[PDB]
């Protein structure tokens, strides 16, 4: 999956 | 594989 | 796995 | 069989 | 033989 | 048997 | 990756 | 997301 | 991340 | 980045 | 925001 | 940050 | 910045 | 503002 | 602050 926001 | 980089912040 | 930080 | 997700 | 490898993530 | 991780 | 500057003061 | 205001 | 202030 | 100057006195 | 008056 | 004194 | 003078007396 | 009169 | 006296 995408992985965590910034 | 890995996923994809995430959203910016 | 999940993917790196943005 | 498909291995696991990443 | 092994199956193929998996999802990305 | 089960393929790699993804 | 990070965000963008925030708005001014 | 957006940094703080200055 | 949070960027930086303004 | 900071606000601008304030106005005169 | 703006600085205070002189 | 406010910016400065007028 | 400062004010203008003030007026005459 | 306006300074003080002479 | 305020302007010099007139």
């Amino acid at each position: 999956p995408p992985g965590p926001p910034g | 594989p890995p996923g994809p980089p995430g959203p910016p912040g």
